[PDB]
RNA sequence: GAUUACCCCUUCUACCUUUUGCAUAAUGGUUUAACCAGAAAAAAUCUAACAAAGAGAACUUUAGCUAGAUACCCCGAAACCAG
RNA sequence: GCCUAACGAGCCUGGUGAUAGCUGGUUGUCCGAGAAAGAAUUUUAGUUCAACCUUAAAAAUACCCCAAAAACCCUAAAUUCCAAUGUAUUUUUAAGAGAUAGUCUAAAAAGGUACAGCUUUUUAGAAACGGAUACAACCUUGACUAGAGAGUAAAAUCUUAAUACUACCAUAGUAGGCCUAAAAGCAGCCAUCAAUUGAGAAAGCGUUAAAGCUCAACAAAUUCACCAACAUAAUCCCAAAAACUAAU
RNA sequence: UCGGAGUACAAAAAACCCUCCGAGUGAUUUUAAUCUAGACAAACCAGUCAAAAUAACCAUAACAUCACUUAUUGAUCCAAAAUUUUGAUCAACGGAACAAGUUACCCUAGGGAUAACAGCGCAAUCCUGUUCUAGAGUUCCUAUCGACAAUAGGGUUUACGACCUCGAUGUUGGAUCAGGACACCCAAAUGGUGCAACCGCUAUUAAAGGUUCGUUUGUUCAACGAUUAAAGUCCUACGUGAUCUGAG
């Protein structure tokens, strides 16, 4: 748990939350061209927008 | 109305007196 | 019969000492806010609901940015029990439209134009 | 052997449910998230009188809108390829 | 009574609370609790409550 | 829910009817097969024909008339009358 | 009473699919929205209207709502009305059925025993697959499907169970006056002076009345000392247990 | 049925076999017309106000008044009168044109929506202990008692509520068998006394065992005879009728 440890530190209190863990894409092809952009990923983009 | 600054404005039976009326039965000279 | 509370105006009045302990500015108030709702409208009176609907705070724990006017104040105070309330700070100033889809907004209540450069 | 009379949470004689220690930390921390909602609603921007149709062109567009949205309620139009599309029921492999 | 209520630690008090309708406690107090400031319950009167 | 493993472990107060509220110690059912209970087009809405007129007579008409489609249960008394 | 195994009036057939506001039953899947009662009634076991709601349609304003404003003897919580603002709701027209047998919690009252899980009204809330061990009504909760991911909300053992007060020491006027059968500090009335460095015409006990014991004042001497005690039920008590390895 | 005040404290509405007043018409003359904008009220039926305009009369005249003035009243149909108009304690007052008793000889459809028996809620009534001393006790508050009052608990009595059962929870007393509580009748230990002993009164502790046989009454209860260490109080669906009895 440890929610309000990471709100003093200025991260999310859900690791799930903007994190680095998150945003970046989890998989990409081998020979190193980008993968297509997540579902998830698109959406939360356009509710920051 | 109550909450309002003017409330009371029309107080008038403080200014007269009760101005007890001569009932029929009650009549008499109480001094 | 239970019915609407009156918060007399001393309560928002603040000490000295409230703008040191919140981090609040003493000369100028901020701009805008930033609301997020914490508790349920279930199990309180009907013209709660309907000022948490009117807010556009229906979903919990998803932040809402409001203006600072009084017309919006006076229906948070109604409801100020439910909700957490936090400025909202701008360490690089108001976005530009280049940068709208680069925005994210942090935990401490800070809006970063620039998330995740290259 | 020692019973509560009748419904154990209603009536006159009641269960004598005390209050915890960790319960008295939960109202104290919504008194704190409480006491500083009222500190950040304390001190507008903008007075009674500034705010007098500060905004009101975007409410005004934002009910013409809804009156334009609803009013376009109508019957969608009808086109030959829709009945003439039921025909290729019975196509066939000559 | 005056003495105690003036140097009492405690940050929350049931006038603060009741007044303000902190946690919506209205709900559960009555409209007489805003004058009794907690300190009487029915007909009895506690002369230890701040 | 699972599990290498049927149990052992963990989690769950039968089902309808009737009620403010039924695991209730309120009602009904041993189980199986067969049989057993929503029906009507005056005004209306949807679609179409023709339109100041419509209908294969008889009528309705200040956008109306003609046609189609959309509808309203089963079991049970003590009794009453005549032969 | 008896008249073919049921006679407050036989049996059979027909009228007969008698009629029941009363009880029971009502058969495939999935999806959308969704109501607890105001008024009349041989009426309160039911119906017909209003409100609310569903389906379709038209239109523009609906909620929140500041200042101003709403009674005269005293009078709380607060309502009505209304611009801004926040937000999309509301009205009208055309078709409609259900419901009209209510339970608790908080608040203002009434009847009662300032009794009821009691009863009659008004305002508000609820009817979790989580929490209060079990739990319709209390608290946390915007009820989708799949995952062997994550952060949080209400919330789990409640306090005190309390009170020792122990040295030493007593002599004058004087049975003060009055009172009474007798009233010697000590039924009552009245006064309350006075010897001795020290001791009240008496604080308590006692005597028929006296006598006597004790407490105030001598000296001696110096921990602290207001107050806080309250019986029992019937099948068998009822998680087990624990005063410190670091807790917003 | 209709009106006024409180319950209903400040716009409206708002209940009870709730607390208090009334109305079912009189007196008088100013004998109070016709026609129409706009509204209050309201489910409906009903109820209320009302400018302008016209006529009446000071020749550019409409509120009948008083009695808390608010209530002083009745729908259709139908009947009678000239056609104008009138007609009900239809008071069960939104009114069936005209109709009572009894059923333990009863029948049918239902209700635990609604009573009697039982449980449960509550503690007015009932029971048990303590706090407070005026007094009774020759003197002496508390050996034994204790008025006016305070407080806590038990759930045995009669009530109160109507929450589970009326497609059934069988109802008094005995017979048989007893399970349990301690607020103990006896048996054991002990404090106090207005306890010399004997016989007593009162309080603390203890529930393993025991708590009789007969006359009258259906009786539980009560009276009476004889006796016993004592013939306890109460709960258990006031235990126990798929074990019996049926006197009531
Ligand atoms: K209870
Ligand atoms: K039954
Ligand atoms: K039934
Ligand atoms: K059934
Ligand atoms: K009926
Ligand atoms: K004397
Ligand atoms: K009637
Ligand atoms: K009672
Ligand atoms: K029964
Ligand atoms: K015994
Ligand atoms: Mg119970
Ligand atoms: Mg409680
Ligand atoms: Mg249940
Ligand atoms: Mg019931
Ligand atoms: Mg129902
Ligand atoms: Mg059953
Ligand atoms: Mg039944
Ligand atoms: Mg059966
Ligand atoms: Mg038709
Ligand atoms: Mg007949
Ligand atoms: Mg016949
Ligand atoms: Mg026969
Ligand atoms: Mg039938
Ligand atoms: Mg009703
Ligand atoms: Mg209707
Ligand atoms: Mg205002
Ligand atoms: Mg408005
Ligand atoms: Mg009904
Ligand atoms: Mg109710
Ligand atoms: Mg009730
Ligand atoms: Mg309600
Ligand atoms: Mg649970
Ligand atoms: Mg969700
Ligand atoms: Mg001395
Ligand atoms: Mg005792
Ligand atoms: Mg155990
Ligand atoms: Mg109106
Ligand atoms: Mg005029
Ligand atoms: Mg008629
Ligand atoms: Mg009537
Ligand atoms: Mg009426
Ligand atoms: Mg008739
Ligand atoms: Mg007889
Ligand atoms: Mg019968
Ligand atoms: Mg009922
Ligand atoms: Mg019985
Ligand atoms: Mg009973
Ligand atoms: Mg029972
Ligand atoms: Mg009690
Ligand atoms: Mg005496
Ligand atoms: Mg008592
Ligand atoms: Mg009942
Ligand atoms: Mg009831
Ligand atoms: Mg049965
Ligand atoms: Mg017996
Ligand atoms: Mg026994
Ligand atoms: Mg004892
Ligand atoms: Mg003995
Ligand atoms: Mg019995
Ligand atoms: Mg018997
Ligand atoms: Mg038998
Ligand atoms: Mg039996
Ligand atoms: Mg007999």
């Amino acid at each position: 748990a440890g929610s309000q440890w990471r709100l003093q530190q200025g991260f999310a209190a859900n690791p799930s939350g903007y994190g680095p863990l998150t945003e970046l894409p989890d998989w990409s092809y081998a020979d190193g061209r980008p993968a297509p952009p997540m579902k998830g990923q698109l959406r939360r983009k356009a509710q920051r927008e | 109305y109550r909450s309002k600054p003017t409330h009371g404005i029309g107080r008038y039976k403080h200014l007269v007196k009760a101005q007890e009326p001569k009932k029929k039965k009650g009549k008499v000279e109480v001094r | 019969k239970f019915t609407r509370s009156r918060i007399p105006d001393k309560v928002f009045q603040p000490s000295p000492e409230d703008h040191e302990k919140y981090g609040g500015d003493p000369q100028y108030p901020h701009k805008l806010h930033i609301v997020t709702r914490i508790k349920s409208t279930k199990r309180r009176p009907y013209w709660e609901k309907d000022i948490i609907k009117m807010l556009g705070l229906e979903k919990a724990h998803t932040p809402q940015v409001h203006k600072n006017i009084p017309s919006v104040n006076a229906k948070l105070k109604v409801v100020k029990h439910l909700i957490r309330i936090k400025p909202l700070k701008l360490p690089q100033g108001l976005p530009t439209e280049e940068d709208m889809a680069n925005t994210c907004l942090k935990s401490n209540g800070e809006l970063v134009v620039r998330w995740l450069l290259n | 052997r020692n019973r509560i009379p009748g419904r154990q949470w209603i009536g006159k004689h009641r269960r004598p449910r005390p209050v915890s220690a960790q319960a008295k930390q939960n109202m104290i921390r919504r008194l704190e998230t409480e006491a500083e909602n009222q500190y950040w609603l304390s001190r507008p921007f903008l007075t009674a009188e500034q705010e007098r149709g500060h905004a009101a062109v975007r409410r005004a567009a934002a009910f013409q809108a809804l009156k334009a949205a609803q009013a376009a309620r109508f019957p969608a139009h009808r086109r030959l390829e829709e009945q003439l599309g039921h025909l290729l029921v019975t196509r066939k492999w000559s | 009574q005056e003495e105690r209520e003036r140097n009492n630690q405690n940050p929350w008090t049931f006038e603060r609370i009741a007044t303000a309708n902190m946690l919506g406690i209205r709900k559960v107090l009555s409209p007489y609790d805003l004058t009794h400031k907690g300190r009487y319950w029915g007909k009895f009167y506690t002369p230890e409550r701040v």
